[PDB]
């Protein structure tokens, strides 16, 4: 029932990464521009059992 | 105060609950704001349970009266 | 006294079944509330406790004198609740069948008595 | 004490309905630009609490209050629209569409689970009323 | 403790930090 | 407050106890009438 | 209270 | 009349339909020189407002004017 | 009869829901007729009138060229809502009849 | 008033002329 | 102490 | 509590755990770092028979969650801070097709176990009316 | 006993 | 050993060796 939230987080962060990439591509003609890197970090939830 | 009084009170309470549920249902069917379908359905459920309780009490009470009137004197 | 004592075990077990189902329904209702540890009771120990010493209440807001224990979580969650829905629905169905079993046993005993008082 | 399940599950149903309504309101206004007061629409969310008065062990769930979601307002460069900023930064709501869709699905599923709880509880109450008969 | 068993002590609050 | 579990259980007992009292009294009355219907 | 339910009649009628 | 969720989602559908209609009308008149009379066609915009509603926390979308 | 007075409200609500359902489906069917006006009834006022029909024109949203004022989205939502309310009325009426029945059974 | 309300009056005919009359 | 249900409390929150 | 109920509940929990592991692995197909700076190593659950007092047949319990021992993928990004002396950044060894198939099979097993539990509950409900 | 279920076990592996 | 039947002896452990030996 909570794997849906893991997948939803993955999809939302994929949307965020796509937004970053689109913002980078929109500035292909911007003078003296530095592209923003993107990386998906993994956060492990620390409960007791598994 | 008395047994007949207690039975009358129980009947009045059950009828009042049923009438309240019915009135809320009619208000919802009317389209008036603020009345939620959740509350309507739950109150109808509670009214049905109360009616069934009253029916069971009546059934037993009648059975006990029939048993007593069969007592030999 | 004798009839009250003979029917007391199943009656108390059925009451404890009702309270356990109230607790399980509360767990199911709070299944999406962040920061809610699932609660449950040890049926056998609490049943023996209620038989040796009669039922008691904290107040009477009122609640039973049962010990609300915490269920061990299965897997972690960021919001911070330990209500695992599979466990909740399995315990709900099991408690349902056991309550129906208690109703059947008590009804059978009461008929088994009206049969005798039937001449 | 099976009657208290009626109150518990009814409160849960009402709270999940409110949560679904708030999520749908956020989703339907993802593209809004203006409010009734001219302010940009702020994404809102309910707060769930245990519906337990002081001294009550376990209850249902209740909606404490509706709060504005904490997220940066989405800035859009449209300094031609009549509504704008000093530098033409139109402020649009911070609605995360995926989150709202998942919230709607979760609210619907929890709602249906509570309905099943209510149904089986009523069936048990009827039985119990058929105890000795 | 065995998962699904009963213990009298509550589980500690769990957290998932991003940077140690 | 009192739940259906307690209400129904006490209701059934009371019915059982009342039936027991009725049957025992009927037995006593039948025995008495059999004794008094004698012929000396 | 402040928030009407999703299954309620148009608060805006 | 409508249930609250029905009203909210139906208002959303109607508002999106109005926005799509405005976009289609603009795309059709992209090359128009004169309008009904003699004045140039002006691109239309649709403004979304949140239905205030008594609840305020929950409300659909309305369109004041084009 | 007293039995009619108890079930009058739900029967009238059910009949009004069926009539409005027919009107909405007629609006859907005649969506393509040029010059057709979308008609509807005010459920609450007519329910008052029957308990104690007139067709009201729907306010058009978008101006079409053929004079058709039927909007798909609005009437589809109204159709689904009327179906739901018809089912709810059936449920309530059936519950009332079933209660009146279990009162008598014995 | 609001689009989607109920009124007792039919809407006026939807004419769209090509030239100014 | 409850909190916001759903998306906000199930996305990795800021450290502080 | 009840045996078959215990079995079905344990199996539902196990299949849900496997599905959650697979979903977390699929989310982290492209993840490059964690909180400590170590690469994300794919997780896989271990199933074991739960028949401790029930001879050789019983439910299934998840013994542990273990990092897969497949070699980590290497990408040549010498400018990355996580790159070693050789300039290779370690990326997870998550197999997409395997995780998708695991999700599908776990879903099917979950549904089968639910149907089993429903049938068993119906059978006891009918057993409750023996002789009547 | 048992091992990793699913993808890892039903994949050919070097003998060891 | 008919498939689908019951046999006293357990089934032998299956093996899938990639090369020959």
């Amino acid at each position: 029932d909570h794997a849906i939230y893991t997948a939803m987080g993955a999809a939302s962060q994929t949307l965020n990464q796509q937004a970053v990439t689109a913002s980078n591509l929109a500035n292909a003609s911007t003078p003296g521009f530095r592209a923003q890197l993107n990386a998906l970090r993994a956060v492990p939830v620390d409960g007791l059992s598994l | 105060v008395s047994f007949a009084g207690q039975l009358h009170a129980a009947l009045d309470r059950i009828s009042d609950r049923q009438a309240a549920a019915r009135v809320q249902a009619e208000k919802f069917t009317l389209g008036e704001p603020g009345i939620a379908l959740n509350d309507v359905m739950a109150d109808m459920q509670k009214a049905s349970v109360s009616m069934q309780m009253g029916i069971q009490v009546r059934n037993k009470l009648v059975a006990a009266y029939q048993e007593v009137m069969s007592m030999q004197v | 006294d004798r009839l009250d004592a003979a029917l007391r075990f199943q009656q108390e077990a059925l009451n404890l079944r009702a309270q356990r189902q109230e607790i399980l329904a509360a767990n199911i209702a709070n299944a999406d509330t962040p920061g809610y540890q699932a609660r449950d009771i040890d049926f056998a120990s609490e049943l023996k406790k209620v038989m040796v010493r009669g039922r008691e209440e904290t107040g009477g807001v009122s609640s039973p004198a049962v010990d609300l224990l915490y269920r061990v979580p299965d897997q972690p969650s960021l919001d911070g609740n330990t209500v695992d829905m599979d466990r909740e629905r399995t315990q709900f169905a099991d408690n349902s069948l056991k309550y129906q079993m208690g109703l059947t046993v008590l009804g059978s005993q009461l008929k088994g008595m009206m049969n005798v008082l039937q001449g | 004490a099976l009657l208290n399940i009626f109150d518990i599950a009814g409160s849960a149903l009402a709270a999940q309905s409110k949560r679904l309504n708030v999520a749908a309101s956020n989703l339907a206004n993802a593209d809004s630009v203006t409010g009734p007061d001219g302010q940009p629409y702020r994404a809102k969310q309910v707060v769930f609490q245990v519906d337990a008065a002081p001294g009550q062990a376990t209850g249902g769930v209740k909606v404490a209050s509706v709060i504005e979601s904490q997220a940066p307002e989405k800035l859009v460069y449209e300094p031609g629209n009549p509504l704008a900023d000093a530098n033409g930064y139109v402020k649009m709501p911070n609605v995360d569409v995926v989150g709202e869709m998942v919230n709607t699905m979760s609210a619907s599923r929890s709602y249906q689970a509570n309905i099943e709880v209510l149904n089986t509880v009523k069936s048990m109450m009827l039985k119990t009323l058929t105890l000795g008969q | 403790g065995v998962p699904g068993a009963l213990s009298n002590q509550p589980a500690p609050p769990n957290e998932a930090p991003i940077a140690t």
